[PDB]
């Protein structure tokens, strides 16, 4: 699915409940490959230091008859990355009730040991992890699609700021 | 449309059925008429093991604050402090589509005592009367444990007896909610602290019981079998702990 | 007689000190033994004077002035004289591209601060404010960047004592922008650090043994005290 | 005569030497210019392992909040919350009679970095740089670890170098106390939170170090050998914890 | 529920998603800081060719005011007057039932420049860069036109590159709408006049581009194939035309 | 912590960037292989840093400062020095 | 620096009567010395130290 | 072009022993750097008598 449209979608099915994570990534917008190519990541790549909270939104692109419940959790830095819903539910989390709202937004609090975080891969300024799990399952009736895709979006909050302008790492020139 | 924000946790739903506050009172701290207050550090939602609803399901039961014994700071404070007090916020989620059938009854029972499986009176052990996060199940009939050599010493709840020798129909006397798959896929309950003492031990005494019963059979379209996940998410409220001492390690097995 | 005007933190620290020397060469690219450009990681621990002065306190805040004293010389005397040399010093903050070739894209200085120097001119001087991510610069860190956790593989989670989180303050890339002279030329740029508006916290005892590495490790020379009689004046 | 009452703990002594507040500031909560506050539940005295003072003793060192990693609620909150902040109250007890001789120097060092035992720079592992409640010991000379196959990766403190290449005589620059067996058998220190950040991780960074050095040799009457217990009791102050997440389990061995 | 009434045309819908005004500004006539104003005669909705949405669809693109070149009085005024200015009201309709799946992203791009299919830079001809009412299609990969004798001289948009070498995910920077089949079957956009000049030629310069991308795959129940009509209805606003001259007849083929 | 002083348009764009290099030669006119003078069309698209920065927006207005950094060298070392 | 121009004098410590200890008491006892500056102390003419060295 | 360094050594300060030893780091010793061809370097010092 790399370098096509399919990389912008996360798949969901109507299988029985399982603690295996649906989605996982690290809060490294300027270093994580999945976030470094977003507008937030591209802007951060021009700066060395950054601070502020973020909004992560998820949109459900299934059918109307489809309903379910999902969990989106943020594990703060300094802890083993969540491997199951049981560890995920120990920290900040939000419940996406597919059937009442087609979109769900989660705000990542500024839990940090430093005033500003670095835009490079370093354990000094770990931003934690973000994981997505099932709550019960995706439920669909007869004559309904059983494979449904969700779309993820990332945006900066009102307190976001950057400093120490620098050259990006996604630019090259011959000679 | 409901949003439950507590501590560092938030639950958003669009298929709720408002909510009922047990006895009309929200949890409150002890009035005047050294304490430990974890505050938001403990007052947050924790998700218990998701159960499966089938056609043959007879019901499930959990004990509080027993179900939270392993939920991070709340359980740590319960095992570190001799006495404690806290209310509960219970959220039951049961997703279903327009082609599904059935209904769940959620009952908050104070002093939910269950009948044992042995001839000896009240002979259930602590380790079997405190299942923990996994709760337990209801049976369709009473089975007598005749294993004299190695008695099971477990409870023997009966669905139509509510597990306490009382007709299930009267179970609605307790604070309750009804999750009807055709109107709402989730329900919420607010349970204030209930006891004869202002504070009481968090390991010797259980304050509440949550009973989920299949008020109507589960069905889906014309299929011969269907399964519905049921999730139970619980959050302590107005946590108060007292009598700091060495960690308590209850026996298992 | 007290005054205490030269004993202030500003007076004590407001003095230029050489921290590094960057060496570059102007020669034909085909000679792999020559370095057309150089990259130096910014740090004050390469020297001992300013390092010793700074380690007197655990925490500090200050603005900085950088001075670049440039000198150059020939490797031969049988090739007449060369033309005036022009030097480029580019700042590379964390995450910015590292130059790989003497004339690659990284020298475009699209957003990287750069200073151009002409040989013979007064030494280039620049000023930088406090750029610490934390609220104050830390000269010591009693901790690790990564904490190994139970169940992790023995090849992961390892980090050096103290590591470097607040110390990632970028690097400097020095090159010659003029055409490659037929005769090899060797140039050296001395970087002088001058702090201003210095505030300090948590005083520490002076270093007693020679500095070995950026940390507090030592291997030898642990006998600084000389011999003197107990009752001898 | 001194009485230190904090949380649910109290220490009473009649052989104290008043006290010194490091940098003249008591611990305080972060000002404005969801948090978790255990309050008295964590702000109490915990007793660390008692050490033995002999004629050959070279000194002892402990790290904070490392030494409190296993002390009940404080350690639980440190391992449950990503970031934290707290001051310390340190009490050193060294009982002696009128026939004893010697003196101890207690030093509170911010950012107490110790030299390693290996040729590689800063090559000590986390598991050896964080001894825990047992702290460590000082050596009389520098020993180089030549075990290339299996390096020890431990610290190599030197008593007269203070473990950081600085003459022990200058160690009095730090907030310090002197326990002289002929005037006082105990001492107390108040250490406010010190760091470049308002809050910082409680597992990656150590805020303080407590160094006990034998400023004078230990002797008793005309006996050929004598031992003096030294007890170190520490209490956190103004506990604040942030970033609730899954429990952190640092690697051992 | 939305009603768009303009000129002599009216569009009524009950499955809308409100609307977004590009850059927060509605179309307005040029302020002071002989013109021709067709007014309602031109400011009305015109329906462009309906396209088919399939599982293999990669996307569609239209150019404005290019798409209105043949729409009656608006196109007549554009071909009769040298310079012109007008905003746009775009309405995208995508009907679906409760059993359908998928989502469309509608993007209004100023200066929507598309990459060519030939090695020569910007070698696309006018006749292929101005499709008209039929717009064009997006490709799943870049194909290089090697027909040196008779180059196609057409655009080669790539869906994941947005046709301009930019990741499709960033395309949301432009004013955009999302038509999700489970919440709304239509969307509306208001695009004010955008250019570096107050007025500009209506034949040499294109002001806006409308891009419809399949943000989610199209599916229906358990069928192996399904098709959804997509309709694009556009209305000019605040029409202004200047420089009356002989009719302009652009070359074709 | 916000400030947003270095994230402004001025701060983002107010940075010097190399856009072109013009090469000239000082030699005898009779050598047709040497270029005594050069002509360069003004444009920012010869580079990638400033081009990428500018293409972040469709329209822009600004004043410009041009800086000319001149360097020179010899093609031989057996002819002493030049003026 | 070491120069007779600015001699600061000498400091000496002597016994007055003796150190007296009873039976079953240590007969060898150590004393510790400390030095500090007064409120009128001041310095000037900042210069490099003589207890610092660097290779190359 | 030649560049000259003139370093002040007050009483008790290290005396350089080699042309490129540590004493030339000028950590706290005042120093003046001169480029050949520039106007002669000039400095001012106040009364420094004990
Ligand atoms: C060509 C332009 C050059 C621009 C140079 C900018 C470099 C900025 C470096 C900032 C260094 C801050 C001062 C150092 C602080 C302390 O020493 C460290 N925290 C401890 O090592
Ligand atoms: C590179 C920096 C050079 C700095 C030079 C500072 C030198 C200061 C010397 C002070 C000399 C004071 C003037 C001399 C006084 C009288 O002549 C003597 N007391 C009598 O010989």
């Amino acid at each position: 699915r790399k370098n096509t449209m399919d990389m912008y979608r996360v798949e969901l099915n109507d299988a029985a409940h399982s603690d295996t994570p649906i989605l996982c990534f690290s809060l490294s917008p300027a270093s994580d490959p999945r976030l470094a190519h977003t507008m937030l990541g591209e802007i951060l790549n021009y700066y060395t230091h950054w601070a502020g909270s973020l909004k992560f939104t998820f949109l459900f692109c299934g059918s109307m008859m489809a309903t379910g419940k999902l969990l989106v959790s943020y594990a703060p830095p300094g802890a083993e990355a969540p491997k199951s819903r049981k560890e995920a539910m120990l920290g900040t989390h939000v419940i996406w009730d597919i059937g009442l709202q087609s979109s769900c937004t989660m705000v990542v609090p500024w839990i940090s040991n430093t005033t500003y975080r670095l835009t490079i891969n370093d354990s000094f300024t770990e931003g934690g992890y973000i994981s997505m799990f099932y709550q019960t399952r995706v439920v669909v009736p007869l004559s309904t699609p059983r494979k449904m895709d969700i779309l993820g979006f990332v945006s900066a909050c009102n307190d976001f700021s950057v400093r120490l302008l620098r050259d990006t790492t996604h630019i090259s020139q011959e000679a | 449309v409901m949003q439950l924000t507590l501590g560092n946790s938030t639950i958003t739903t669009q298929e709720a059925a408002n909510s009922v506050v047990a006895y009309g009172r929200w949890p409150e701290y002890i009035k005047d008429s050294q304490p430990t207050e974890p505050d938001v550090a403990a007052c947050r939602f924790y998700t218990l093991d998701t159960v499966t609803w089938r056609k043959e399901s007879r019901g499930w039961w959990w004990k509080l604050p027993d179900a939270l014994k392993d939920m991070g700071l709340f359980g740590q404070n319960m095992f570190y402090h001799y006495l404690g007090r806290a209310g509960y916020t219970v959220h039951v989620q049961c997703n279903a589509s327009k082609f599904h059938q059935g209904a769940l009854g959620v009952f908050a029972v104070p002093e939910m005592c269950l009948a044992g499986d042995s001839t000896t009176h009240m002979f259930t052990k602590y380790e079997n009367a405190n299942p923990g996060e996994k709760g337990g199940e209801f049976k369709g009939s009473f089975t007598l444990d005749t294993n004299a050599t190695n008695p099971a010493r477990n409870f023997c709840p009966v669905d139509y007896l509510f597990g306490s020798g009382v007709l299930a129909g009267n179970a609605f006397v307790y604070p309750h909610q009804i999750i009807n798959l055709r109107t709402n896929n989730c329900a919420t309950l607010v349970l204030p602290y209930v006891n004869s003492l202002s504070i009481d031990s968090m390991t010797k005494h259980n304050n509440w019981g949550i009973a989920i019963l299949p008020l109507a059979p589960l069905d889906f379209a014309t299929e011969s079998s269907t399964e519905i996940p049921i999730t139970l998410t619980i959050a302590p409220m107005c946590c108060e702990f007292n009598g700091l001492r060495n960690i308590t390690v209850p026996r298992t097995q | 007689k007290r005054t205490r005007s030269e004993s202030t933190v500003e007076s004590f620290f407001a003095r230029g000190a050489c921290v590094a020397i960057i060496e570059v060469d102007n020669d034909a690219p085909t000679k792999r033994a020559s370095k057309l450009f150089s990259v130096w990681k910014i740090t004050y621990k390469d020297t001992v004077q300013l390092r010793r002065k700074l380690e007197f306190f655990t925490y500090s805040r200050f603005d900085m002035e950088l001075t670049f004293v440039v000198t150059s010389n020939y490797t031969d005397a049988n090739n007449g004289h060369a033309l005036n040399q022009v030097y480029q010093i580019m700042f590379i903050p964390p995450g910015a591209p590292i130059p790989g070739k003497w004339n690659d894209y990284t020298w475009q200085t699209s957003s990287n601060p750069s200073v151009f120097y002409t040989y013979g001119a007064p030494p280039a001087r620049i000023s930088v404010p406090y750029v610490g991510i934390a609220n104050a610069y830390s000269h010591f860190y009693d901790g690790f960047a990564k904490v190994p956790l139970a169940g992790q593989a023995s090849t992961e989670g390892d980090s050096l004592y103290g590591a470097a989180s607040l110390n990632d303050f970028g690097s400097l890339a020095v090159r010659v922008v003029n055409d490659h002279n037929p005769t090899k030329l060797t140039s050296k740029i001395r970087v002088y650090m001058k702090p201003k508006h210095v505030r300090v916290w948590c005083p520490r005892p002076p270093r007693a043994v020679p500095y070995y590495g950026p940390g507090v490790d030592y291997k030898d020379g642990l006998a600084p005290l000389p011999e003197k009689g107990l009752t001898t004046y």
